Order: structure tokens, then sequence, then C-alpha cells
RNA sequence: CGGUACGAAGUCGAAACAAGGUAGUUGAUGGUGAACCAGUGGCUGAACAAAAAA
RNA sequence: AACUAGUCUUAAACACACCGCUCGUCACGUAACA
RNA sequence: UGAUUGGUAUUGCAUGCCUGGUGACUUA
RNA sequence: UUCUUUGCCUGGGGGUCGUUCCGUACAGUUGUAGGUAAAAGGUAUGUUAGAGACUUAGACUAGCGUUGGAGCACAUUGUUUCAUUCGAUAGUCCACGCUCAAUCUUACCAUACA
RNA sequence: UAAUACAGGGUUGAACUGUGGGUUAGUUUCAAUGCCCAAGGCAGAGCACUGGAUUGGAUACCCAGGGAACUGUGCUCCCAUUAAUAAGAAUCA
RNA sequence: AGAGGCUUGAUAGUACUACCGUAAGUACAUAAUAUACAGUCCCAGCAGUAGCGGUUAAACUAUAGAAGAGUCGAGUAUUAUCCAUACAUACCAGGCGUAAAAAGCGUUCAUCCAAAAAAU
RNA sequence: UUUUAUGAUCCCAGGCUGGUUUAAUAAGUCAAAGUUUAGCCGGGAAG
RNA sequence: GAAGUUAUGGUUUGAAAAAAAAA
RNA sequence: GGCGAGAAGGGAAGUGUGUUUCAAAGAA
RNA sequence: ACAGUUACCGUAGCUGUAGAUGAAUGCUAAUUAUAGAGUAUAUCUCCUAUGACACUGCAUAACAUAUAAAUGCUCCUUCCGCCAAAAAAAA
């Protein structure tokens, strides 16, 4: 999470990370969705 | 504080949570857990230290043996390094310098020793010159010295019975314009021993 | 870390009450100050234990 | 007051404080009659140990073998730093105070309670320095007694001018034979 | 260990280095036992004799020697091991119980039985000091013969205490006011380096090279204390 | 952390001093400290928290009821004497007690060693008294102590052994 | 390729810290030489102003 | 109703103390990854 | 009616002495 | 620092065939280079606030007079000269150093003597 | 958040019951806005954009107008993601 | 100096096995040296994080800079390796309001623990 | 029907074990894991 | 000769076979 | 003709190697 | 387990210092001690002793536990050790 969050603000999930929630410039999903 | 070992898998959970920290030595990982490398200089030039230091730092991108291009600190004043140059490089931080974290070996390779040295020169790769080493021996031949101390005691108890180096014995106490006889067997008895010793 | 969060633990100080007597005893004996007149008297005549009888006061119900 | 630079008395051996002639006197009935002046009556009669009887008898023998062979003088014996010390501790001792004219010693030392060092002041078969035990008008159960170390040792049974032959002894070992 | 100290390098007598201490720099300065206690349990001799026989006038006893190499049975020690029995004998002497408990008490105090060596105090056979005579131990049973009592050894416990209590024994105004000065003193290392031996470091360096140090030193101080001598006396000369 | 009576005082010599004002004995006193700014403001509070965990065996004897004994002196803090033992009487009282007490047979083992009473202090020296079984080894050399030890020259303190 | 880290301080503005002179920032967006701007929903890691009772 | 000196309250990422601190594009060389 | 040991050259961002402006100066 | 069980953290910060699975797909992704001795939480003061309140102390206001409009004098600025010496430069420079310069003062310039 | 319909939960009591639980993935019901899709489509208000001003200058703050988004058993959980700093036992009258 | 290597700006208690203040290399010889000095000037250079060097440096270079000073010593220093001293790999022995860290709220499986611990 | 989140299916890298002394009230076995003569093991073929 | 014997690192990318059906 | 002879093996193997706890009879 | 990290306190890293190696590099040594005095000049001193006291790690000198990586080329291996009690030297 220090990390992990670290990246998650700095934006790098936000580009490499499919997104069930979808958006028009991150990456989606096309399978069903479910919580891993 | 035993909250880290609860449950089944602590054999295997709590080992895995541990500090991360760096290795101690990771600044010279490049060496490949060896004490030094030889390299080839493939540029040689001279730096810019970072604030509020200045100066000229020189330095010189080495690729060593591994393949792997790191940069290197020349320590001491003046060298001959150029391109195409085999340095030995061992693990050394230079704090000024941006991302320098490898020092030369002097008088290894084409790295010539640094001149006009006299101090630290094992770190330098300076040999002890034949002056030096003559020089650590002449320097004891001891110097008789006098504090009239010597005089008052030598007129008052030595001069009566007194022998000179041929033998000779005194027949009158010190004049004014005499020095206080050495000890024949105590004065530069090391150094006499020495010279006596080699011939 | 955090402060004062240890109940049960060093949040509280579990140290003596030492009266009159006891500290003059100690301060006469190791020698720091000299034997005062009125000690004789309060040693035969000790001070009552005030903490104990304090703790015997309860909560009533109105 | 710990930090009192404070001066003790210096410790001297008995056998160095004795008088010389006292020594060799005690030399000189052990050399003639081993049996009748043995070590035990010497040192009932002079008031000194066994073993510094022994002491006093070795140092005094050896320095008669130098005097009269003629190898060495009081004063020429190479010896150690220690044993010079001790010898300008004796004599300022005898310049001071004078030797001693009779041994002061105990023959068999005795069960006295006295600080002997911090080994002396804890049981260390225990390991503890304080006995903790509760207060009752009636027996209490009996303490766990120690049992003596089993070690082994070599017990020499056979030695000659060529060869010595020990018997190496294991105290566990049930089949003796 | 090996090789030369890495770190911080302390003067083993606990004194500080500076400009105006007793060190100049860092170090152990081991050989400077000057700055350690030792006793002076000998003679000490002066360096000229001004009587025309030598007689060994000069010689004298140190200070010290008289607390190294002491003498006891003095008559103090009579008299201290006197009032001191009398002060400890005191518990057994007003015991008013019985025979069992002052035999007790007796023993507590100096212990005794077959195969020791006792005092004898409470022995009927033995002669005490009482202040109402008395009975030795009721005319039908006494003692037909002479058969003087005999008489008590000391304590030996207690006449050891009296005895070392020597060496633990120690020995208007110009109105200028202080103000400079402290409320409580002050409590360093150096006082208590100087006499707790067992505090300060063992050397590791070889006893060889420590008795070379005192030769060295024996032929080089001189030769200093010569050089700065002649300094001022040659600023002296050039002044005259 | 304790040590076996006898050792003293260990510590930094840095602060061996602070453990000699403290008075502590026979233990090793060792701080890890902080690493953050300060050093001594709450080291100062550590070191007095340390110190008001400290016990004696008086303290947990009188609070427990039972017996704490230090083996280099048992009995020392809960053995007394009863004073009932020490009751003197006078001579009229003493007749009537021994009037109205019943006698008990004296036991040999348990009832040696009791001929004692009130003493008043008075000077022997019982190591120097001639007896036939001494030897005339020994009795030269105690009349020889006893007379320098009686002599009227002890006392006599002469720092130069060959006086002017 | 796009991005990224170090040295340098050059041009362009002044986005934040005070109500920073339009509160800030956040989710996914639209727009823009640059910091950024706009709407919407979140938070406070924001302010201003702020009741007597008929 | 405004200003200076105070004095008080609040906020602060200022403490060389708002003539402070501070963001970014572009330009400029040395590099790693890709 | 009794003369003298160079520089009014730089450096007030080396200073002393001396000034300007703003602040203060409270006790029993 | 009472006990039970899950989830997460290791200074700061950066870049980044496994699928007889539908493949530019599914599943999965904090971590390796390059920088770094800091970074960041609070309390205590000061400073600031295109923040607020207050004393009404000065400021305003009111009264007596000015100055910016014209002439002269001083200083300064611009110009010029071989030189028109120099410093002072918001308040705190500009009738200031210089409480008085035709000679001298003079420290500026020209000439010729050392 | 009026009434009505269908369901919980909470509180209080009676009965029943009798260690029947605390925590929870190879688990899945729900979940702001935006985006994709579908619906409708001009009550209001309102990105981009247009033009009326201020500014050396503004691609903004201000004004007028405005076809993006504003109601879904769908796709769906990114977040300063919802009553807080995880849930349970113990210590208190 | 019977000998060399390293240090010669601050900073580290220089550990520790027997002894545990119970003594003398105690006195004389025998009293000291370096934040003295010289060369360079944000250069040359040094250094371990901090840092030093701005033309008068206990911080760079120089030890005839003096028979200089500290340590080890036939050796000594640099680099490297680690279970890298409590950068507690945190069971002993760290944390998750504000400084890294409670999953968006929940329903459960398995494990784990509770309530008749130890014994049965 | 058999395995499988107690890690099945299924890649790459590594044989395991012992060594006496061992300072500190840190030891009565060196105390989660650090070795050094050694211990145990490590196919078959003249077809 | 037998019976018991915690896996670790490379970040890992959960179901694998048999059987049934198919042609 | 009879005995002995592996340059003293690190080339295979991860749930393996080895370790720990055991057990092993001819002349029946 | 001590110190340091620019007001103070708390997080948090960083810096020096211990120990186990003994692997590479720098400077440095090595064939280990030939020889055996007396008046070593002075001062002092009842262990009177060339005592304080002051060149002799100076000697029968010593010299230790674990190890032997990778690639290529050339050459070598063929009469291994004992037994004639393998019926031999043989009253």
């Amino acid at each position: 999470c220090s990390d992990r969050k670290r990246k998650i603000l700095n934006g790098t999930e936000y580009i490499r990370r499919k997104s069930s929630h979808r958006g028009r410039i991150k990456r989606g999903s096309q399978a069903p969705a479910f919580k891993r | 504080s035993t909250r880290s070992i609860s449950g089944r898998l602590f054999y295997k959970r709590r080992p895995l949570q541990v500090p991360k920290l760096k290795p101690p030595n990771i600044r010279s990982k490049w060496l490949e857990g060896a004490p030094q490398k030889k390299g080839i200089c493939v540029k040689v030039r001279v730096q810019t230290p970072r604030k509020p230091n200045s100066g000229l730092r020189k330095v010189a991108r080495v690729r060593l043996s591994t393949g792997r291009t790191v940069l290197v600190y020349i320590p001491g004043i003046g060298h001959n390094l150029n391109v195409h140059s085999v340095v030995l490089v061992r693990g050394g931080r230079c704090k000024d310098v941006p991302g320098c974290n490898y020092k030369a070996v002097r008088g290894v390779a084409d790295l010539l020793p640094v001149k006009n040295r006299e101090r630290k020169r094992s770190k330098y790769g300076v040999k002890l010159s034949s002056e030096k080493k003559e020089w650590r021996l002449q320097r004891w031949n001891n110097k008789h010295l006098t504090i009239e101390k010597d005089r008052e005691l030598f007129n008052q108890f030595r001069w009566m019975t007194w022998r000179n180096e041929e033998g000779e014995m005194r027949t009158s106490p010190l004049a004014d314009d005499e020095e206080v006889p050495r000890h024949t067997q105590l004065f530069n008895r090391w150094y006499r021993l020495k010279m006596q010793r080699e011939g | 870390g955090k402060g004062a969060v240890h109940y049960t633990g060093t949040n509280f100080r579990r140290v003596q009450r030492l009266d009159i007597v006891d500290r003059m005893r100690a301060l006469v004996a190791q020698g720091l100050v000299d034997a005062p007149l009125w000690l004789s008297a309060a040693e035969r005549a000790p001070p009552m234990e005030l903490s104990n009888l304090k703790l015997m006061d309860r909560k009533v119900h109105n | 007051d710990r930090l009192l630079p404070r001066v003790f008395p210096l410790k001297l051996p008995a056998h160095r404080r004795v008088d010389p002639l006292l020594r060799e006197y005690i030399f000189f009935l052990h050399s003639m009659d081993p049996a009748r002046f043995s070590i035990r009556k010497l040192g009932e009669r002079y008031g000194l140990k066994e073993r510094t009887v022994e002491l006093i008898c070795r140092e005094f023998s050896v320095a008669e073998f130098l005097r009269r062979t003629e190898l060495a003088t009081p004063y020429t014996r190479r010896v150690s730093r220690e044993k010079a010390v001790l010898r300008m501790k004796e004599a300022l001792f005898s310049l001071k105070l004078g030797y001693d004219q009779l041994g002061d010693e105990d023959l068999d030392e005795q069960e006295e309670h006295e600080f002997r060092g911090f080994r002396s002041t804890q049981d260390w078969i225990q390991r503890q320095n304080i006995e903790v035990e509760m207060m009752s008008a009636f027996p209490l159960p009996a303490k766990r007694n120690p049992l003596p170390k089993r070690v082994d040792v070599d017990v020499t049974v056979h030695n000659t001018s060529k060869l010595k032959v020990m018997n190496w002894i294991d105290p566990n070992d049930k089949v003796v034979f | 260990p090996r090789g030369s100290h890495r770190g911080g390098v302390f003067p083993v007598s606990g004194l500080t280095w500076g400009m105006n201490r007793p060190y100049l720099k860092r170090g152990l300065y081991q050989h400077r036992r000057d700055h350690i206690f030792t006793p002076r349990w000998g003679t000490r001799t002066a360096n000229f004799n001004p009587s025309a026989l030598p007689d060994g006038s000069t010689r004298r006893w140190e200070n010290d020697a008289f607390k190294a190499w002491p003498l006891y049975g003095l008559p103090h020690h009579v008299k201290l091991y006197a009032v001191n029995e009398a002060r400890y004998l005191v518990p057994a002497a007003r015991c008013t119980a019985g025979p069992e408990i002052t035999q007790y008490i007796l023993n507590q105090l100096d212990p005794g039985g077959a195969g020791r060596n006792c005092s004898g105090i409470g022995r009927p056979d033995v002669r005490l000091p009482l202040a109402k005579p008395a009975a030795p131990s009721s005319p039908d049973v006494f003692d037909p013969f002479g058969t003087p009592l005999s008489e008590r050894s000391r304590i030996k416990r207690l006449y050891n205490l009296v005895c070392e209590a020597d060496s633990w024994r120690v020995k208007n105004a110009f109105p200028f006011v202080d103000e400079k000065a402290a409320l409580v003193r002050d409590l360093p290392l150096a006082e208590i380096l100087y006499c707790r031996h067992t505090h300060r470091l063992q050397s590791r360096r070889h006893p060889f090279w420590i008795d070379m140090g005192y030769k060295k030193r024996i032929v080089r101080i001189p030769y200093l204390y010569r050089r700065r001598v002649a300094k001022e006396e040659a600023q002296e000369r050039e002044f005259g | 952390v304790p040590r076996p009576l006898g050792k003293g005082l260990k510590s930094n010599l840095r602060y061996l001093p602070l453990l000699y004002l403290m008075g502590i004995d026979n233990c090793r006193v060792s701080f890890y400290g902080p690493s953050a700014s300060a050093r001594w403001f709450t080291r100062a509070k550590a070191l007095k928290r340390a110190l008001e965990q400290l016990q004696s065996r008086r303290t947990l004897a009188n609070a427990t009821g039972q017996k704490y004994d230090l083996l280099v002196a048992p009995g020392e803090h809960w053995m007394h004497w009863p004073d009932r033992w020490f009751r003197p009487i006078s001579t009229e009282y003493a007749r009537m007690l021994e009037r109205i007490k019943k006698k008990r047979p004296p036991s040999y083992r348990r009832g040696f060693r009791a001929a004692i009473d009130e003493v008043i202090p008075e000077e022997i020296r019982p190591e120097f008294t001639p007896y036939t079984w001494k030897s005339p080894l020994q009795k030269w050399a105690e009349e020889l102590k006893r007379k320098r030890l009686t002599s009227h020259n002890v006392y006599e303190t002469e720092v130069f052994l060959h006086p002017p």
C-alpha cells in the first residue's frame, strides 16, 4: 500500500491497469467483472 | 508483539513481513561481489560537483570486464588516463559527483601513482623512496645539547674522575669554551650499534 | 508509535509514598542531614497510612 | 567514598615472611630426618602450613645448591619481574616490621563466613543469590539435592623409563570388568 | 582484535585532552602511571647527601608505607577490642531466658563446638570480667580441688575487624566570595579511574613494545627537556 | 542487568559517573536511546522510570509476608530475637518467680556454655601467655613480640631510618 | 517513439501556500503553449458571514 | 469610511521571515529503461 | 613668533569612534 | 505494555506464448536501471495576511499659514570643457559634508622643479 | 420524511431454546459521479463552443446563448469509496 | 629507530575469559609537543552522513614541520563478503488517528482461537 | 472416478548431515538458520 | 530394511486429468 | 594360477537427497 | 551500543564505530640475531649484592585446520600391488 498507493497516486496504475470502471482513456475490460 | 504470528500460516506469512531496506553496500553492485574489476575507459572528462561545492572533479566512464559502463572518480592530483585505457576499479563513493560510486586504484594498470606524494602513500601506490629510506636511518644520529646544568654538575662531580674518548684524564673543570663531553658508553648508542652491526 | 496508550503499564506509576519519618530516616542513615531534634518524636509517633484509608471510600447510589 | 584512593596492606607469602634463619633450620631438619621431622610436624611446631614448609625447603635447597656449586649468587639468578617485585616487597617488609620469628598460619583452616570474591556470594548450582521461601511452623518439602558430576579421569597404571600407560576411566560405563 | 583502534581513542586515566589539558591529543597513554593510583610502600632518597659520611641519612619512609606495612596487636587495638567485646557480648550477657537460648545466642555470636576453635567465653571453666563477681560454676556441688579457670581467647572475627579498621581510618579568612563556583562540586571520570583499577582498559599492546617505549623515553625525554631549556637560555642570553 | 555480588558497576565510561551518582551496585547499565531529534530529554524520563522499578528484599518481604533471604546473610531481615528473652528482674521478684516456677532438669547438650553474666571491658593479650606445652622457640618469639607491642616506643613514626 | 532522472540557469507567464487575490484537492471527463480552466459528484487536507421568544 | 503606530484574535507550505516560499511548458547537455 | 616620519589612492561588505530612521526601557 | 482473528507497511521516489482462453484477447503486474540524505507529523515563538476586531494614541477634520502658478538664491540633474574634483541618492540625497570657495581653502586640470 | 402496499432492522416483554461463536477466500449481493450502452428529449440549469466586456495577453474568473451529462432490476466499483481511527473479549456503579 | 603501515578537524569508552580499589617501570634521570609554522585559495583538492577550501586552513599538500604526536606492530592499510553491532529480519524484539499502513459497507467456506485451560 | 488455495496441473535453480573452545551472571547442549580433514548416498554397456 | 520429516527464490499469470459426447 | 584395484566419482534425483525414531539369527 | 543529523518533541532513514572472514590490491620485512664486559666516568643506598639502573621478543627458536572454478589445443595411459605356500633353494 505504501509503494502500491504511491504508484496509484503517481498514476502508473491509471495507465497500465485495466478498469471495469472504463473511462475514455483507461483500458477497458472485455470479460465479466468480479472482485479479485 | 506476538500479533504477527497469529493463525496456522504464521511460519510462511511472518517471514515475508520484514524490513526491506537496501543492502548495506548496494552502492557498488556492479562489481558483482568482487573486490575490484578491470575496465576500459570509454570517456575521460571533468565534471562539476553538486552545489554548494565548486570546482572540477576528474571522472571517467569505464566499461567494466562485465560489460557494464559505470562512472569512476580519479582520486589524487593529476592523471594520464585517456580513452582506451585499462584501469582497476574498486568500490568507493564520491559524494560530490552525481551517481559516482566507484574509484580507480592508483599504480595499477595504466593509472600511474600520484606524484610528489609522501603521506597516505599506500592509498595512492607510492613506494618508499631511497632518499626516504636513507633519511629514516640518518635521522636518529642523536644531537648533543646542554643547558648549563650539565656544566654545573660536571664541574661539581664528574671532572674529578673523567676519561676522554682516547682514555685521557681531565686535570681541570670545564672552561667557558668547552662543551660538556658526551658519555662514551651511552651517547648515540642505538645509531652506533646499527652502524657497527652493518659494518 | 504512540505515547500514553499503555494501559495497565507505563501509563501509571507504581511508586511508594515515603512520609516524613521514612525520608528523614533515609537522610540521616545516608548522612546527608544531621539528625533533627523532632525526629525521635516523629518516629515514636509514626504518621498513619492515609492512602489505604482513602482506598476505602465507596460510591453509593442515591 | 568508594572513589577515595585508600592504601591497603600488601599481602606477602608466609614462606617469605618467616625469618631466613628459621627457613634454614626447617630445611636442615627436613633434609636430615624427613620422617621424624615430617612436613606436618614442622608446620605444627612452627605455626606454618604444609605447603609453606614445602616451599621453604624447595627454595632453600635451590639456593644452597646454587651457592655451593658456585653457579650463581643470590643476586645473579635470572628471575621473573613478579618474583623480583616480591623480593622487594619482602625486603621492605623486613626493613619496616622485621622478619617473623615464628609462623602465624593455621595448619587446617576453618569453616569461617568470609567474603572471598564474587564467586563466594552465590549458589552456582542453584543459579540464585536469594532463597525465597514461605513462612510456616511445620516441615516443608526437602530441596532436590544435586548429583556429583561424572567426569572422565586418567589414572596411571604402569610407568617405566620408556612407556607410561594410564587407564582412561568413564564413570558412566555400567559394565566394569 | 588486531590493527590500530578504529574509532574514539580516550585516555585510560579518564583525563580530558585539549590545549590546556593534561593531554594534548587523543590517546590511551597507558604508560603514564602518574595519572593512576600507585601507593608508595617503599622508601625514598634524595639527589644529594649533605653529610660527609654516607650514613644513608637521606633515605626515609614514605607516608603510604605506614599503611602498606602495618603492625597489629597495638595497645589501641587491644583497647578497642576490649570495648567492642563488652558491647558485642551485651546480648548474651543480658539474656534471661534460659541456658538453651543463652548457648544459642553465644554460638551465633561466636561459632564453636567439637572440632572448632572458639573463645570459650560461655564455658563454665573459663574466666570472664564480670562486674558483679559470682561463683564460677549450690554449696553441695563445687570443685573440691583448686582448678583455676582458664583464660578466654579472643573472638577472631571481631579482632580482625578491629585490626583492619586502620586501613579505613582517614586522616579569620580573607572575605573573598566566589561567584563562579559550583553548588554540588562535580564527579568526572578521572576521579573514578584513578583508583578503581578494574574499570580501566586492558592493553592489547605487546609487552615487548611497552618495554621498548620505556627504553626510548629514558633516552629521549632529557633531550626534549634540554631543547626547551636551551631555547629559553638562548633567548635570555640574546636579551642580555 | 544484575551482576554477581563483587563485580561492581559496568557501563559505558561516558556514563560511569552517572552510575556512581545513582549509587547502584553490582549491575550493568545499557542505553539504547532514542533515534529521534532528542537524546537526553526523553532518556532522562526513561532512566527515571527504570529506577522506579527497583525494589528491595525488605520491601518484598514486608509486602508478601514470606522470606527473601540473601545467602550471604540469612535471617538478616526477618529474624527477631523476642524481647521476652531479655527481661531483667529484681531480687525480690526473682525469688518470687523461682518459687512460682516449676524446675526443669538442665540438658547438657543444650545447656552447656551458658555461664556468662554482665561484662565490663578489660584488656587481655592471651597471644603471649606462657604454657608448659609451648615450645622454647614459641615462648621466645611470643616474649619478644609482647615486649615489642607493649613497648613505649610504639606509635613513634620516624620517617628517617637513620635519625639526625 | 512517447515518457523518466541528473547539471544549468535562460524565455514565457504566476498555478499553490493569507479569503494567495476565482478555496483547495479528488473520481472519470471536455478544452487549452505552459502552469491550468469549465461542468458534475465527492471530501476538508477551506474560508467569509452567522438567530434569544413568539 | 478609509491610513500609521501599536495591542488582540485567527491562518500559514513564510523563519535570510511576502523584496518570502513556489508551479510548469519551451530551450539546454549527461544518462537509464523502453 | 617653539612645524614636520608620504598618499583627500581603493576597500564603510574589515573595523573603532561618531551619526540618521524604526523599536523598545513597567516592580514593587 | 491483557487476550483472539483477518487486511496492510518497511526512508523518499522513478521507470517498467502463462493460456488444446475468444489473442490488439483472458489472466496478471509495488518491487531489478537511473537519482537520493533527506523527507515528512506536531508546539513554541516571530513575520506576513488584496483576514478580522479594538484603544481613539497619532492621522484626518477644524483653525493659522505653505508649497505646485511668476522672479531671484542654494543644491541637484542634463549639457559642455584639459578639468568644471569628490561623496550624499525613498522615507534617512538635493541652502546635505561644505556653520559661507575672488586669493588660499583645492582634494580637479595645464605648465615646469624635486 | 402524509396516507396506502410489500418487506427489514432496532427497542420492550412472555415463551421457547441450551456454547448453537468471534474472525473470515478458490465466495459474491449491494454501492456517488463520470465514461460505454439504452432510453427519452426540450420545466430548470448547464461542458465544448459562439460573442459582450477586463487584461500587454488571456484559450478564465464577469454577462447572454448553449444539441455534452441530470431519473435505467445494464455495463458497472476508479476514488479525499460512504457513521469516523477493522471486528470480538476484559477492565468501570 | 632495535620497523613499518595507518591516523595526526569534531564524533564512537576504545569491550568482555583469572584477578574484580588489597598495588609500585614508586622515587631520581624527567619534562613536553602541533587549533606553532610553511605552500594553495570555492582553485588544486579532501572527506563517512554532516561538511572543509572565498588569498592568515588544528579539515587540502608538506614530518629535517623536530630525536614531533596517537595506536598496532612483522606488520599494516584499502576494497570485497555477512545472520553487515538494536539500518533489532522485530518470537525475545517494530508499526497502521495526525508521520508507511484497516480492504467501500457486508454474507459465508477452510483454517485459527474461545467457552469443561493441564489430565483423561 | 482421482488430485486441488494445507498450493493440484505444471517451468528454471540448487545432494543432505556433523565439528568439542566459545569472555558478558548471554547458559548445563552456542540457542530459528553461517564450518573445515569427516558421515550417508550418487545407473548400465566388449554383443 | 521400515516410519515421520514446514519447502525457498525467479512477481506470477487455478483448476488438471479420467469418464461422457462428437464425428 | 590366486587375491585386491572407481586419479577415491558431485555426471541422475524436490517432495528427492539426507536426517530423526526404530528393526534386522544361524545350527530352523 | 554509543555518538552525529542546524529552535524543541516525535516518525524515519542515513553516517562512524564491533565481530566472522582471509578473497583481491597498496606500502613494507625476511633468511633471525654475528659477538660477549669489568671499571660501563655521576648520585644514592644495612635484601651488600657489578643494589637502585635502564641494547639482548637473543632460543633446544618457531612456522598451523579446511579448499584446487571455466573454455580451447597437444600429449600420456598398454610391463598396477603381493603371493612360486602360483610343486620351491627341497636334511
